[PDB]
RNA sequence: AGGCGCGCAA
RNA sequence: CAAAACCGGUGGUUUGUUAGUAUUUAUGUCAUCAACAUGUCAAUGAAAUAUCAAUAACGAUGAAACUUAUGAUUAACAUAACAA
RNA sequence: CGGCGAGAAGGGAAGUGUGUUUCAAAGAA
RNA sequence: AACAGGUGCCAGGCCAACAAGAAUCCGAUCCGUGUAUUCCGUAC
RNA sequence: UGGGAGCGAAGAUAAUCUAAUAUGUAGCUCCGUUCAUGGAAAUCAAAAGAGCUUUCACUGAUUGUAUUUAUGAAACGUGAAAAAAAAAAAA
RNA sequence: UAGAUUUAUAUAAACGGCAAAAAAAAAAAAAAA
RNA sequence: UGUAACGGUACAAGCUGUAAACAAAGG
RNA sequence: CAUUGUGUUAUGGUUCUAUCGCAAACCAUUGAGAU
């Protein structure tokens, strides 16, 4: 069929970010203005944080639902509001890239499992259960779990919880660019300070020669002076 | 151009002790003022023979309509404000001016005309290096 | 926010902080010391102006 | 652009104009003489009024017509060398 | 029509199947209204003899 | 494909004719256009004939020559004298279309007549010319005495 | 595009599991050493790793680290054709994937005839090729806890990398002291011990790459070094308390090169034993026995007639009579070289 | 463009001195490293009379848009290594097929070379054989029905 | 990268 | 031949001043189904926290009113007043 | 002043003259 | 000139909690965010 | 879902009509879209070479199929985008 | 997140043969989705 | 999730659930 | 050149629009946090 390009064309118009960077060069303007912006309806249901009316934070157990990991059981890592995502320890192990720091050539970690396809569970009875937000007359807030009734245990701390996140890392020095030749990364210490010296002169010599053996008396730099 | 270069495995730079070399060399001939080794000087010492690296940054030259405000102090010597123009407006170019815009050429001028670009390139690049000033302070006098 | 949120006179506005060196430290309190001192010049010249004005 | 890919098939452009083949080349000859023989199985070019055919059939191969100069200039004429000077 | 490979020339019926959830494609990062999440499930019994 | 066509003939791409610069130290003047709007001009130029090509060394071509600018022969059978100017800060807008006819005069004295005018009309273009500079500057005599009060 | 069939299978990577919190058996339970899984008492049972013995009878491995990418029916071909070389094997199971039947969780269990053959093939590990992911087959016998040799492999590329050692320090000795006596001689070698590299007298690199010192002098390259001279373990003794051992003179680069031909001949002999062939001592197979083996890994072309409706109508004449014409050149040059090959 | 205060008034009298009181707008060109400083961007992000422009997006719309240019002499010489060098960025100036990519020296020629054409134009002036010469031409030379070449 | 054109004279 | 980020919080820009708007039933049909009814939530006014006084007249407020303010707006079309 | 050579499947395809070229129906993000 | 909202209609300086004019003159009948002139704020 | 899978029409062009086009389109059922499709050569090519797969432009409306109507993002190739192969014998 | 929060929307599928009544003794019993 | 039926609320195109617009001052 | 017509004006008739809204993208800042 002769229509299944344009329609693949038009339909990454829908997600291009429209518009995107464009460096400025001699005599070329931009085709930004001439790409088309993606349609969307703006009447829609409003933004909710789903964690937030279903009491799941950091630390907490929770049972994947559906997918490759169905049955799974993993301590929640970091929750995304906007995006209404859960990181869950070892599971969604989907991102994977060359390692930048040591050990193993491939580094693989986990990605985001939206909330709707995770579920809180039991102390007791460790299945999916739902969490209420009840308050003793101190004001003490206790958890509480609907199908044994019990009380949630502590989320796990911080300190414990934590791990290095070697994707970002990678994102940085994929930034930063390509290695570097070792000879231009070698220090060389002496020579780059004298070369400073010689850049300090150079910028704020005001023209002046060089120093020497015969003359190295100093130059005062001029002031810009007022009008008068 | 090659201080430009990025310091990847493919690029051929100059390292630091042969910048210095080079430049030892030029100062026995006398051309230590060369325009292009002191900015190839510069450009290194920018980025430390390309070890420092960061993003591509881009100086903005448009601004957003509602930008926050960066409120600071004006960091400027007692006594200073901008100077006064002469009058209030000058005599119209066309009505008025026509005589004093126009002059007799010379061979002088001719000359000026003649000059090569490169020559007109280093006279502006030395005369932004040697007017780059500022002003001073009490306690710098 | 000004499409969902309430009217506000003032944007977003930030100060710079005072530099560590001791040196521009003082020349930065001497600036701020100037404002301070310019805006209060304008005040008593009011003052000094409406009780001339009332005599 | 699109083209006829059956009209391509009789026609060869060249820089004196469209060429073809003639009709009877491929029939009963018996009783034609040499000289018609010789006709027939030879060339000849397309008519000029079979040309805006081409137009819309073969767009991507454009035989641009060149017809001799109109020029009504009097001081070009063979006249001009019997007089003075030229008008103007 | 697309020429089989050897990774995709066997296929199930789309309703009479083994379910294999390690290699059927899936995509967590979505929201699926088909799996109802508002809706609460009956926690059954984990064992049961005679019925 | 964009072919140009060419044409053949004695085994020679044909061309149209083009002539060589014959350097000249000074071109004498063209026979007025205007005669080509005549009859008897017009069926001599559009019949390529020995009849006509004798007709035209017959014809005394120079005698409609005119060595004045704005006066020349016109199809009417009269010299025409021509003379336009426009001052819009004056408001003076002159276009002479003036006729000395041969049956009126005859073609000699009325080309001398016609010459006469063309010539009498710049001497008064020239004399009004230095009349409104001298006016020009009268009023702004005026107009500094008026601002002096 | 529609449900998989068993050719489409994927695995993602295991995350090592980390018990981040000690005391917190709620969210970081203790694994199991049997099953090597979290331990769920709510809803499993204790397993002792015996209970498939009660099923197969004594005469019964279990094999551990079978890879993923592969059907269980496949594998357990692929056992059943590795394992026969022992004995008579009566089954071979591999059990599925808790999340995907079609793949193995990674064990299985081999039930033999003989309890001689299955401690016969209990000795050593599988080492599987890449397609099966290099893994390396671990074997445990359910009637003698009897396992396999899992440093096999590796152990011996340390006794290879000691005997050139042990060769390149006899030919220093010879050319320094001159002619030895072999009894003084052998003293003087000492190998590193695996893993660790301890120093040791060099006897058992000796024996598990050669057999004997006189094993060693006779197998190529070391014969082109040493050269032995007249003036059981006991007639080895006897028979080298009476000798001297004299170096062949060499250069550097030929010695380097004879030492590097000895490692690789070394490594190649630890492969054989690895991929000893599996018709080995076996009658042989009818073509369609063979066809029904190959069946397993690989399905023959498709009829080249079913294969011509493929070509398009769009750019193609079906049945073009140059195209047929072309196959029918092609069967008669095949049916005459195969002529050729019979004759 | 370099100033050493950020504060809007003190440009905007900067540029009251320079242009006067009566300037419609203005479009400030530089090169942007050397040339001009943050304390400029700063000044002139208030003053919706001027334009901040660097040397490549200069175009004859800017030029047009905006009354007043004021240009560096960084930016100016900048601007006219530009203007002077795009033909030969573009390929509209010849090349010369020589490592340096200057022209060659042209050679003499070979003393003779048309002496037989010569001879053979001044044999066909005389022209008398007029169908002769003409027969012997569509003997020798075939038309070609070809569109690229002879 | 590619496209069109590229004297029939001398 | 010149020049050389991740998860929360807070605002702004663009989409979008250049584009559009979509949630409730009156009415048809056996049913599938079809289909922009009725200006606006809103007297007028910027303000009713300017509609007060009052049978009537003169008054009050208002820029404009018992009214070209106590709903606005062509033509066709409806009625009158004035004119030779 | 470089020497008889470092385990390359006996199978697929390519003109039917295969002396030659190429691949291995067998594996991961 | 998009130096956004509101204030009787077109307001950078009247309100809007952080800058800066109750600026002056001229307006049929009320008002003016309007015209003209001018000062001031702005890393907004 | 002019993406992918299955089944699968007629009105319309052919100046009737058949093929072909429409079109592998509409309706119906099923996937649910870059965390996807697919995929690391028993490939393509010439006697030189390229090097999984994918996207864009050119080659080109060319060589093709249809032989009254039309269809044709062909293959090799060229210039770009993106770049990857395979952590992994146990511990 | 102080509490409370009726009824309908035919749901053992947070799950697995298909097939009426979200899943029905074997067989009769039949399929491009 | 979304929607609706009844009920309460100015007998309603809004809000809301028999606690039907409000607890924030508890051993 | 009518009181059965016309000219001019007046009164009716008449279309109904008052933002109850504004990222899922990008820019800039700022906490926690990693290096």
């Amino acid at each position: 069929s002769r229509y299944v390009k344009v329609y693949r064309k038009v339909m990454n118009l829908q997600r291009r970010k429209t518009p995107l960077p464009w460096t400025p060069t001699f005599l070329e303007f931009s085709k930004e203005p001439s790409v088309p912006f993606p349609v969307r309806e703006k009447l829609q249901p409003a933004p909710i944080d789903l964690s937030y009316y279903l009491n799941m934070e950091v630390g907490d157990l929770v049972e994947v639902l559906h997918g490759p990991d169905c049955g799974r059981q993993g301590v929640v890592l970091s929750i995304s509001k906007k995006r209404n995502t859960v990181v869950v320890d070892g599971c969604n192990m989907k991102k994977s890239f060359w390692n930048p720091g040591v050990g193993a050539s491939l580094v693989t970690q986990e990605m985001p499992i939206h909330i709707t396809n995770v579920a809180l569970l039991d102390p007791v009875v460790k299945r999916p259960t739902r969490v209420k937000r009840r308050f003793m007359m101190n004001g003490e807030c206790v958890r509480i779990s609907k199908l044994s009734g019990s009380a949630m245990p502590e989320p796990v701390s911080t300190s414990a919880l934590r791990q290095p996140n070697l994707y970002q890392e990678y994102l940085r020095q994929k930034a930063l660019g390509p290695p570097l030749k070792a000879s231009y990364a070698r220090p060389d210490p002496l020579h780059l300070k004298i070369l400073q010296r010689l850049a300090r002169h150079i910028s704020w010599g005001q023209g002046s020669p060089l120093p020497t053996a015969e003359n190295p008396r100093v130059n005062s730099p001029e002031p810009m002076a007022l009008r008068r | 151009a090659a201080v430009n270069r990025p310091a990847t495995r493919s690029y051929k730079r100059p390292l630091a002790h042969q910048l210095v070399e080079l430049h030892d060399l030029m100062r026995e001939r006398n051309l230590e003022q060369n325009k292009a080794l002191e900015q190839a000087v510069l450009r290194f010492v920018a980025d430390d023979g390309g070890c420092k690296r960061r993003p591509r940054e881009v100086k903005p030259l448009l601004y957003q309509r509602n930008r926050r405000y960066i409120s600071c102090p004006d960091l400027i010597p007692d006594g200073i404000e901008p100077a006064r123009p002469c009058a209030e407006a000058l005599p119209d170019v066309f009505m008025e001016r026509q005589a004093s815009l126009v002059r007799a050429c010379t061979p002088e001028d001719l000359a000026r005309q003649e000059l090569p670009f490169a020559v007109q390139a280093e006279t502006a690049y030395r005369r932004k290096r040697e007017n780059f000033r500022r002003l001073q302070r009490n306690k710098r006098f | 926010r000004r499409r969902t949120g309430m009217q506000r006179k003032s944007g977003e506005i930030h100060h710079v902080a005072p530099p560590r060196d001791p040196v521009l430290r003082e020349l930065f309190a001497a600036a701020i010391q100037r404002e301070k001192d310019e805006k209060r010049n304008r005040e008593r010249r009011a003052q000094e102006d409406a009780a001339a004005a009332e005599k | 652009k699109k083209n006829h890919s059956k009209v391509i098939q009789r026609f060869k452009l060249t820089r004196f104009g469209w060429q073809r083949l003639r009709s009877g080349r491929n029939g009963e000859k018996e009783n034609l003489t040499h000289k018609q023989l010789k006709r027939t199985m030879g060339y000849t070019f397309v008519s000029r009024d079979d040309l805006w055919k081409f137009r819309f059939q073969l767009p991507s191969h454009i035989l641009r017509l060149r017809d001799a100069p109109i020029n009504r200039n009097p001081n070009i004429r063979k006249i001009r060398r019997s007089l003075p000077s030229y008008f103007g | 029509y697309t020429p089989p490979s050897k990774r995709t020339w066997s296929k199930q019926h789309n309703k009479i199947f083994t379910p294999r959830p390690l290699s059927e494609r899936f995509s967590p990062h979505k929201l699926h209204p088909e799996f109802e999440w508002w809706r609460e499930r009956t926690v059954q019994p984990s064992a049961l003899f005679m019925g | 494909q964009r072919v140009v066509q060419k044409r053949r003939h004695q085994m020679r791409i044909l061309h149209p004719a083009q002539t060589a610069y014959v350097p000249v130290e000074q071109r004498p003047p063209p026979i007025p256009h205007s005669l080509t709007a005549s009859s008897t001009v017009k069926r001599l130029l559009n019949n390529n004939t020995v009849a006509a090509k004798e007709a035209a060394k017959r014809i005394n071509w120079g005698a409609y020559i005119s060595h004045q600018r704005g006066v020349r022969w016109h199809p009417q059978g009269a010299w025409r004298v021509q003379f336009s100017r426009r001052n819009h800060e004056r408001n003076f807008f002159v276009r002479c279309e003036c006729y000395f006819r041969v049956g009126t005069y005859g073609f000699q004295m009325a080309k001398d007549l016609a010459i006469r005018y063309r010539q009498r009309l710049e001497k008064e273009w020239e004399e009004l010319q230095e009349q409104w500079t001298k006016l020009d500057i009268l009023e702004a005599e005026q107009r500094a005495k008026y601002k002096e009060k | 595009a529609c449900r998989p069939g068993a050719t489409r299978m994927k695995w993602y990577f295991q995350k090592p599991y980390v018990r981040r919190v000690k005391s917190d058996f709620f969210r970081f339970p203790l694994l199991s050493q049997v099953t090597k899984q979290k331990i769920d008492w709510q809803y499993h049972h204790p397993r002792s790793g015996y209970e498939a013995a009660c099923i197969f009878g004594p005469n019964t491995l279990e094999v551990t680290n079978l890879p993923m990418g592969k059907t269980c029916e496949y594998l357990q071909e692929r056992l059943w054709r590795f394992f026969g070389k022992f004995g008579i094997v009566e089954q071979v199971r591999v059990l599925p994937h808790e999340r995907d039947p079609y793949q193995t969780c990674g064990t299985a269990y081999v039930c033999f005839r003989s309890r001689m053959a299955s401690l016969r093939a209990v000795r050593l590990p599988v080492h599987l090729p890449a397609s099966l992911h290099n893994r390396v087959l671990h074997l445990r016998h359910l009637g003698t806890d009897r396992t396999s040799d899992d440093l096999f492999y590796f152990r011996r590329q340390q006794a290879i990398s000691n005997l050139v050692a042990i060769a390149q320090q006899l030919y220093a000795y010879l050319e320094e002291r001159g002619p030895l006596p072999a009894h003084r001689a052998l003293r003087l070698l000492f190998e590193r011990s695996y893993p660790r590299l301890a120093w040791r007298q060099a006897g058992f690199s000796v024996r598990t790459c050669c057999g004997s010192w006189l094993g060693f002098f006779s197998r190529s390259p070391f014969n082109e070094l040493f050269y032995l001279a007249r003036e059981t373990d006991r007639e080895e003794n006897a028979m080298l308390e009476k000798m001297v051992i004299f170096p062949h003179l060499l250069s550097r680069e030929k010695l380097q090169a004879l030492l590097l031909r000895a490692g690789r001949l070394l490594q190649m002999d630890l492969q054989n034993e690895l991929s000893v062939h599996w018709r080995t001592d076996r009658p042989p197979l009818p073509d369609w026995t063979q066809k029904q083996i190959q069946l397993w890994q690989h399905q023959d072309p498709l009829p080249e007639e079913l294969q011509i409706w493929s070509r398009t109508k769009d750019y193609y004449k079906i049945h073009e009579e140059r195209f047929l014409f072309k196959l029918k050149l092609k069967k008669e040059r095949a049916q005459a070289k195969q002529e050729m090959k019979q004759q | 463009f370099n100033l050493q205060s950020h504060k809007t008034k003190h440009c905007v009298r900067h540029l009251r001195r320079l242009l006067g009181r009566k300037c419609p707008s203005a479009l400030l060109v530089h090169e942007g490293t050397t040339d001009v400083n943050d304390n400029f961007r700063y000044a002139t992000a208030h003053i919706l009379a001027v334009r901040r422009e660097n040397v490549e997006g200069i175009n004859v719309y800017n030029l047009l848009k905006y009354r007043q240019l004021v240009i560096t002499e960084k930016a100016l010489l900048k601007l006219i290594y530009n203007i002077q060098t795009y033909p030969e960025k573009r390929g509209w100036l010849p090349k010369y097929a020589t490592p340096d990519g200057k022209p060659a020296p042209a050679p003499e020629k070979v003393e003779g070379w048309d002496r037989e054409w010569r001879q053979m134009k001044e044999r066909e002036r005389n022209a008398k054989f007029s169908k002769a010469l003409l027969r012997e031409r569509i003997l020798k030379w075939k038309w070609s029905d070809e569109t690229k070449g002879a």
